[PDB]
């Protein structure tokens, strides 16, 4: 289990995807030209889970970038990083998705997604020992919701023994680009709690509030929301890219984090909250924060359900007396949030090396029956909407089925009824 | 690829497409003859190009009468089109639909059909059709809709967004233009994806009001006509910081095929000669609920929205589009239907509005064009329906559709299908049960 | 005093012994075969093996659904243009017949005024 | 639609087609020899639709003048543009019709009418698109009554797709030539009703009334009243002949003006009215309230006494488009029981920059009114007071006619008049 | 001269044998080449010679996965292994058993065994194995318990001794591995002759309390392990008199096979950071639960057994004189209340750089108590806790384990805490 294949498909996919790039380069030492020019040893201990080694010493992302709209591949090129990139990764189609999940999936992506199987077979067959794949896209639209449900369900059929991984993006209409968000985000849903072995769930809902309220922005644009992305993704794949503590793999923290099947899906969290343009923080300070709420990345009370499982992890030069105190300290505090049946459910890790502009950081992966709050809005939006077979047309236009839908929405009502199972279970 | 054919039947739709492909040519620096003094490739969208840099206009003119298209033939712009594209008859339809659908139109179809067939051989990826014409006349009226069948035989369900010009007393009608308006409405209902109504009554009020033209020609109507059209089709000509094509703009304005009549907005309007501090991206948006900028006359302050979608143009920015949309979603008075969670669509272009010299619009460094899903349109159907049902009531007029070959039941049909479009658009507007 | 000291062993890195401190309470008398590994083992493999055959056919069956839709989408758009086709060609059909029918009836109005002026120039010849 | 073939016949027809073609000759800068000798390219611009172009940039009118007596066709030809037709146009018999519908409808007119027919065929055949017929005639002869509807018959049956438009003359016994002027004008009456698409309504009542006692002429003679129909004819044609806000043709204007196909006959009317020695300004709402008047109606009907289903108002001169605009809205608004209400926007207005002879100021009106019921019943009550006593009978079954044809005739001119009563009555409600 | 083959399995066992190898060589004088700068000849049972007069271990190193052993064959102690005793494999086994013992385990196997079956033809009297891994590890577990399952179809009756580590929540474990314990230890059960478990809590509380460390890492935990390894398997490299042989091990502390797990307690343990220890004072740090190797009271339990390992400047007048003391601890009825008594003049080497003082005196009791089914005790109840909800067991079926066989773990763990209930009541 040592390389990571990335893809990102769709608007989002690919400018939280450019984002996440520019961030883990800069951690790696990597600059846009593809040279290494940091002072660590421990930056290139692990470098190759993410990138390929070419001529002249250069480091290329495994990064495969997809759309079926030209626009945001050119807009990815000419950004920051945007020439690290391998110029044959760049997969795109000339017709978009038009927002629809269904043109995504069975038409205008199908037509796609072959030549971007055959990309991700010469990423895969030059991997010494492939662990997994890494999807970025959200699940509003219609190329990275539908084309990459396609995907990772092409992609388990030829690789059904690796780890897929997505950072999928909730719709929220706090933030909204199209009115069928809700009907595109559920069938996607439908596909994730099947296909999927870890989903890190990213609410634009959550996001938005957090810069609205705590970071007081008044108007929140795509790059406040985004630099609460990168920072989280940072954090969460902090102890596959880095050496000590543990040599974390991808199918370790599923089993770890991964109790019951289709509960996989992960509520990050983020601490501290900053601004693109924003201290000193203390243990106690980051531990009491990244427990909080208004630190979660999924729209969700945790306090409203229980931790079946919960990975912190810890940036920064501390006390790791302090950090062992303090994590102890919420588990015995806070113990009717965290589920009794799984014995020391709570995983602690500390990295050396703190994240770009902050001394001090911590990342919480939770996995949380409050979750089920996230997917009954989701609900509640496209029963709304299905009520009325509202833009229904544009679906069954492309050669879906009401049932379909029907489907979409059972299995999305199933797994919340599965979140509240293991939130009333008690020990016996 | 993402091609647009653009189609303009009868005098209306001929002299509306004149303004727009002037406005168009002067918007991407495209000379009368056709040559490009020259980047943004968007423009080939709608320009094909010849092997001698001349770029030439995806578009066919048609109407069954010549004088029209004749100046066409002879004015400034003869050298952007080629012969071919422009196709005339030698008699009208005499504002009569039965004339332009069956016994003049038949005449010509075919041949209209092969020059579009010769355009759509041209394009690796047509996105669809505009369709311009008028509802009174009976080219308009009724070739229009006989084109829309074939066009429905021979691209299935490729796209046909139409922009069609709603009659008005004002602005030179003829008795029988409410009859030639309900037929071509309810033979063109299930071809069309979209249409874009234009009310000659609210152009003729903007620029009496808004431009200081005590009497409009044709000339000042389809100017201020063309800017709004402009701004419907300036996200597929050029790339902006966020674009809109052919599909999302449907994806996201139609909620059910029947209901696919937005109504247009668009600010700022203002006099060449107004001499004036510039208008703030809120500023412009907030004039798009106003009733006084719309295309349609229509009561949307007592309707309800299914769907917005904002057209900017110029020097603007997501965030004060964002700021502005914030300030709108908590207007209590703009009331969406109960089954919309989230209603808007947003693109914006950085070219700024076009003036045409000699035009009596002023430079603006920003404009929005609000396309709006609201019950509010029905009113329109409504008013038409009723000068419909007086004269029918006494079938007046009848006799020369019925002399043309037409039944007396596909009066009563067509008049059927609109109540039960009226019915539609009153269920929508219906809260949801429980 | 309690205790008995019984010398073990004795060699050149070391010396052990025994040290009884007391007698105990109670003085009285208180192969899988390869083929049965290798059968565990292989009734394992061929159940992963099953598990995964039965993942691919319902990924089969996914694959079967993403054709059909998309034959769907086909037929759908096949039967507008069909439907659009016959509806045009029995309005115009309907056209024509009517234009026709209104045509020959207008004529034949026409012939019987014929008809009748013949009968009125034959009238004034049996006057004279 | 572009061409118009004129045929004028008999009498009546032949003299004020000679006074139309003299006063538009004028109008498009046309002299008698045919040469054009006017400044204005508006005049020459659609000179098409009614002038053929000949050798010599000559311009021959489209005219094919009929009768059965040979002295009105010499009148015409020795007349002031007499030298302007084309001669072969002339087609003329040597046995007159006596003021007899009988014996132009079916006897000496049936012999010459073939003749008449080869000639419209070949002024037909020779128009790039030909949009119609235009014919004047009187209804109280002989000629232009019945030769004149056998044309119209014809005509019909070889272009049942073309439109024909007349400018019939209906007779008066105040300026009659025979008492058997009720008869003629029924069984064209009758013809009129079934094959015409719009007929204008010239009624020498009217005209006479207007010479009598507007214009205090003691002895109105037939010039007199012919200046009065060469104005009217000059404005009621000036959309087709000049390049103005509206494209107009023969089809368009009947089918915004006609609602039902029998309900095709015209109130003409005129403002100002003047005398043959012409004279001096008039106002545009002077224009706009003498046009709406009784004392300016071609037809000798009150319009106040019915109601229109359709107007058409076409001013001339150099005026203020703004105030023709206010000044219509004002009438109808003030006038609004005068217009049936179930035909939404049914008065149409146009401005030709271009005025007639005299007038630097001109207004004509032409209505659809329920009130022309009242011409016809007049000379349906003419006719029944001679019918019933038989009068004058034999003139016209001595040509082969029968009396049941007269019962005929009548019955559908009395239909056609309880017709324009059923929608004077009728309410949107 | 009887040879004795040491296995080092996953991480644990690996990073273990490290240590110990290192701490052999150093009591033995044999540098990190293999040379030997130089009688008494029992070290040749750890070590063989070749004809370049090199001393090379009689062991054999394997991982499912590379890195750790990639660091043993690039460190210093790279040129006393042969490349053939280090074997790797690509993926490891992600925490889980069944991916450790039947599906990655079942590739590499018989390789394992091939280079065992050489090491065992260079023996003229092979005693037996030496076998070192963690129960937590998916193959340490897992792996293991294959092994030996085949180590006693290839050996049959050959002595198989283990050096297990047990797991606390304070030094790195993984949510599943009391599932992983229970299920090695059921399989390992009938095949291991004597098992001397390490619990990482009572090494860890022994660095912490006893060395001052704040925060001990595995090196600073390794190293004290291997002094206590190096205790007990002294008896084999020395000419000793008592645990002469694998078969005494068996023979002195394991009376009823099933209850084959020894209690190891050590002294002193003192900082390299005061005057030397007596042989009573030592000896009675024996009989205090800090310096014992798992975390249980004997002081409650029975002991059937009791040896005493002696390293250094001690003799038997003084040792008798300290278990006369002790005198003034119960033992069951059958066994007699008394002490085996073993003394090897050699005193304990310490690394240097290390953190553990010298001393002239240092004792290792090897205790047969049934206390130590507390530790049995405490690991089932976590695995009942997680198993009554069926947390996890899906990632094991997934494998191509059996759901009974979980349940049959289990009975036989519930039948073993019976069974030392069992032996502590009175005879008949
Ligand atoms: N906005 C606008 N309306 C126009 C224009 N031309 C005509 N109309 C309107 O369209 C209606 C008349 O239809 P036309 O387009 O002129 O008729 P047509 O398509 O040529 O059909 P025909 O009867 O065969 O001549 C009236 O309501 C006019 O006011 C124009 O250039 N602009
Ligand atoms: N004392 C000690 N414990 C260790 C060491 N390395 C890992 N562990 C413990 O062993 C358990 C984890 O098992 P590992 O040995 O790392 O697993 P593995 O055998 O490599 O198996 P996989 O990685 O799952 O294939 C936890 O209880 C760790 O605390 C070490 O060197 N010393
Ligand atoms: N956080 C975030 N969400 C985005 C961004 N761009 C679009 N989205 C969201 O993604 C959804 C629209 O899908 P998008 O990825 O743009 O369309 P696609 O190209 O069809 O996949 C909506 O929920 C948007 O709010 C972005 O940069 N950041
Ligand atoms: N206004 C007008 N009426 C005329 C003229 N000549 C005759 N009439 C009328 O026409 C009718 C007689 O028809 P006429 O044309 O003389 O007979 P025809 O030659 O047989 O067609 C009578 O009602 C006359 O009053 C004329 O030049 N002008
Ligand atoms: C479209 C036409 C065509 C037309 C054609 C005309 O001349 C051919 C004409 O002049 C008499 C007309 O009146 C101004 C008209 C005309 C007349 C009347 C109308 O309603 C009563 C109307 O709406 C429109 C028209
Ligand atoms: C052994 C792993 C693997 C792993 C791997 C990780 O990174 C891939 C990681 O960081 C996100 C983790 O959280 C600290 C972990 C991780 C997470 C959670 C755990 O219990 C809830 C646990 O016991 C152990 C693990
Ligand atoms: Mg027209
Ligand atoms: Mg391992």
């Amino acid at each position: 289990m040592r390389e990571i294949v990335h893809i990102q498909a769709g608007q989002c996919g690919n400018q939280i995807g450019a984002k996440f790039w520019e961030v883990i380069s800069d951690e790696h030492g990597i600059d846009p030209t593809g040279s290494y020019h940091g002072d660590s040893d421990l930056q290139l201990e692990r470098i190759n889970v993410y990138y390929n080694e070419a001529t002249g010493n250069k480091y290329v992302p495994r990064a495969i970038l997809v759309d079926l709209e030209p626009g945001t591949m050119d807009s990815v090129r000419s950004g920051p990083f945007g020439q690290i990139f391998r110029p044959d990764n760049f997969v795109f189609g000339q017709s978009g998705a038009g927002n629809n999940w269904a043109k995504g999936h069975y038409t205008e992506g199908a037509e796609l997604v072959d030549s971007v199987l055959d990309v991700v077979r010469k990423e895969s067959e030059s991997c010494d020992c492939l662990q997994g794949f890494q999807l970025t896209h959200s699940l509003g639209g219609g190329t990275g919701s539908g084309m990459g449900t396609l995907l990772i369900s092409k992609i388990r059929e030829e690789y059904p023994d690796r780890i897929m991984n997505t950072f999928s993006v909730m719709p929220s209409p706090k933030v909204s680009d199209t009115v069928v968000e809700p009907y595109n985000a559920t069938l996607s849903v439908h596909q994730l709690v099947e296909n999927t072995d870890e989903t890190y769930c990213i609410d634009n809902e959550a996001l938005y509030d957090i810069c609205f309220r705590t970071l007081k922005l008044t108007t929140p644009t795509y790059g406040d929301l985004n630099h609460l992305v990168s920072a989280t993704m940072s954090g969460v794949t902090t102890c596959l890219r880095f050496p000590g503590q543990l040599n974390a793999d991808l199918r370790k923290l599923a089993v770890n984090m991964v109790p019951f099947p289709r509960l996989h899906f992960f509520m990050p969290g983020f601490a501290p909250l900053t601004s693109r343009g924003s201290r000193a923080l203390t243990v106690p300070e980051l531990t009491q924060q990244m427990f909080d709420s208004k630190n979660m990345m999924a729209a969700c009370d945790p306090r409203h359900g229980r931790y079946l499982t919960v990975a912190a992890i810890f940036r920064g030069r501390m006390s790791m007396k302090e950090v062992d105190e303090q994590m102890l300290n919420v588990q015995n505090k806070n113990s009717s949030y965290f589920v009794e049946w799984i014995p020391n459910n709570v995983k602690t890790a500390v990295c050396d090396i703190p994240p770009r502009g902050l001394k001090m950081s911590a990342t919480f992966i939770g996995n949380s029956t409050a979750i089920q709050e996230l997917f009954k809005r989701i609900s509640e939006q496209f029963t709304a909407m299905f009520r009325r077979k509202a833009f229904l047309h544009w679906y069954t236009g492309e050669g879906m089925d009401e049932m379909e839908f029907t489907e979409a929405e059972s299995n999305m009502n199933d797994l919340v009824s599965e979140y509240q199972q293991y939130q009333d279970a008690t020990a016996d | 690829m993402r091609e647009c054919i653009s189609i303009h039947v009868g005098q209306a739709g001929v002299q509306i497409g004149n303004a727009c492909w002037e406005l168009y040519c002067l918007e991407h620096g495209i000379q009368p003859d056709g040559q490009m003094p020259s980047g943004d490739d968007s423009f080939n969208t709608f320009f094909s190009e010849t092997g001698a840099g001349k770029h030439v206009p995806r578009a066919v003119f048609v109407d069954l009468e010549p004088t029209v298209i004749d100046e066409v033939r002879t004015g400034t712009y003869r050298q952007l089109f080629h012969p071919e594209q422009l196709i005339t008859g030698k008699e009208d339809a005499a504002n009569n639909y039965a004339r332009g659908h069956y016994t003049i139109g038949k005449e010509i179809i075919d041949l209209v059909l092969d020059r579009i067939r010769k355009l759509a051989d041209q394009c690796t990826g047509l996105q669809g059709f505009l369709v311009f014409h008028s509802f009174g006349g009976g080219t308009g009226s009724g070739f229009t809709s006989l084109l829309m069948e074939r066009l429905s035989v021979d691209y299935g369900k490729k796209s046909k967004l139409e922009f069609s010009i709603y009659p008005a007393p004002q602005v030179s009608t003829a008795v029988v233009e409410p009859y030639n308006s309900i037929l071509t409405t309810h033979t063109t209902l299930e071809h069309s994806d979209c249409a874009f109504m234009v009310d000659n009554e609210a152009i003729y009020d903007i620029c009496r009001r808004n431009l200081d033209i005590e009497r409009p020609t044709y000339t000042n109507l389809n100017r201020l006509i063309s800017q709004i059209v402009s701004s419907i089709t300036a996200s597929l000509r050029f790339d902006g910081a966020l674009n809109v094509d052919l599909t999302e703009f449907q994806t996201n304005l139609v909620p059910y095929p029947r209901i696919h009549f937005p109504l247009a907005t668009y600010a700022p309007v203002i006099s060449a000669e107004k001499a004036h501090e510039q208008l703030s991206v809120a500023e412009i948006t907030n004039a798009c609920f106003e009733p006084a900028n719309q295309m349609v006359k229509c009561d949307p302050r007592h309707g309800k929205y299914m769907a917005c979608c904002l057209l900017y143009r110029g020097d603007v920015v997501p965030k004060d589009v964002n700021a502005a949309i914030a300030t709108i979603k908590t207007k209590r008075s703009i009331q969406f239907v109960d089954w919309c969670p989230t209603g808007f669509k947003v693109g914006i272009n950085y070219q700024p509005p076009t003036v045409v010299p000699g035009g009596d619009l002023a430079k603006v460094q920003r404009a929005v064009c609000m396309l709006s899903n609201t019950t509010a349109i029905a009113e329109a159907w409504a008013r038409l329906d009723h000068k419909f049902d007086l004269m029918y009531a006494k079938r007046a007029f009848v006799h020369w559709y019925v002399g043309e070959g037409m039944e007396e039941g596909e009066f009563s049909e067509a008049r059927e299908d609109m109540a039960a479009l009226e019915k539609d658009y009153e269920e929508v507007g219906v809260d949801s049960v429980e | 005093a309690d205790m008995e000291v019984i010398e073990l062993n004795k060699a050149t890195s070391g010396q052990s012994w025994e040290v009884i401190l007391k007698p105990p309470s109670f003085d009285g008398v208180p192969d899988p075969s390869l083929e049965e590994i290798q059968k565990k083992l292989e009734a394992a493999e061929e159940r992963r093996k099953y598990q995964e055959a039965e993942l691919l056919k319902h990924l089969a069956e996914k694959r079967e659904h993403e054709r059909e839709v998309i034959q769907k989408a086909i037929e759908e758009n096949n039967n507008f243009i069909k439907m659009a086709k016959e509806k045009l060609a029995q309005k115009m059909e309907s056209n024509k017949e009517n234009r026709e029918a209104h045509l020959a009836a207008m004529l034949e109005r026409l012939q019987e005024k014929d008809k009748h002026a013949e009968e009125v120039r034959k009238n004034k010849e049996l006057k004279e």
